[PDB]
């Protein structure tokens, strides 16, 4: 789904 | 009367602040350079891309963001990238020449630098309008930093799940900013400041909406979105 995003928020 | 708590909110989104804007803007030597159809667009994409991830170091030192879900976080930052970009952009924004100025000549950005981003007037127009009428508020920077608070931390955002949660969130923040004015923005500045403020939100989610339909039609054109990063595909879409 939003991987990258959800790396950045930990 | 500030609380304790209302002023450890605001100490808290100052130094958040602080540690996501660089005003040197040394950082901006890493992107694509600047080109003066769609020149600008590399430069501008690459700005973009890296501006996303220090609004999200921002979104996660908002004090009870980090209880919501991990796929709320997700709808919040998805929905106002956009509108915080804009915001926080304020502070690079100049009235000298309605441009924004992060540095040098290289980095100064104006109308025909986000028309070779391909942008039309249809968004230029009102983004500039918006930048104008933001920086007459005059803010504290006390009150920039809870305004894209108050942003991000919306419940109307589509996908919101915890509606509730992200409500009490927010109001906290709201509360916050409507007490900060109270005691220590002077009157005239403070004057209706904080329905002028919400009004900016108004505005931000129709600039939302616009910027939406033009980035859609943008990257429809896959050699266009060829040259975006893959964070913006990942955050705004396709
Ligand atoms: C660190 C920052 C901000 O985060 C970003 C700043 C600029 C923001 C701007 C001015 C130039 C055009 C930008 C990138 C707008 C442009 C329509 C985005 C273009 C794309 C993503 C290709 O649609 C959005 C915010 C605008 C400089 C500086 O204040």
């Amino acid at each position: 789904n939003h991987p990258m995003l959800m790396n950045l928020l930990k | 009367k500030l609380s304790e708590e209302q002023q450890h909110i605001i100490a808290i989104l100052l130094d958040a602040h602080h540690k996501t804007y660089d005003p040197t803007y040394a950082d901006f030597r890493d992107f694509r350079p600047p080109v003066r159809p769609l020149s600008m667009l590399p430069h501008l994409a690459d700005l973009v891309s890296y501006s996303i991830q220090k609004v999200i170091g921002f979104a996660k030192m908002i004090p009870g963001f980090r209880d919501l879900t991990s796929d709320d976080q997700i709808v919040l930052l998805k929905s106002s990238a956009i509108e915080v970009i804009m915001l926080r952009s304020n502070q690079s924004f100049t009235m000298d020449d309605m441009s924004w100025d992060c540095g040098s000549q290289d980095y100064k950005y104006d109308v025909t630098d986000v028309s070779k981003a391909g942008h039309t007037l249809e968004l230029i127009e009102p983004l500039i309008k918006f930048q104008v009428g933001l920086k007459k508020l005059n803010l504290h920077e006390e009150e920039h930093v809870l305004l894209m608070a108050i942003c991000i931390v919306s419940p109307d955002r589509p996908g919101v799940q915890d509606a509730k949660l992200v409500e009490a969130i927010q109001d906290r923040l709201s509360n916050t900013l409507q007490t900060y004015i109270r005691c220590r923005h002077p009157p005239p500045g403070s004057h209706q400041l904080y329905a002028k403020m919400i009004q900016k939100l108004a505005d931000l989610r129709s600039l939302n909406e616009e910027h939406s339909k033009q980035y859609r039609s943008l990257s429809f054109q896959p050699e266009n979105s060829m040259k975006l990063t893959p964070l913006v595909l990942e955050v705004f879409g396709n």
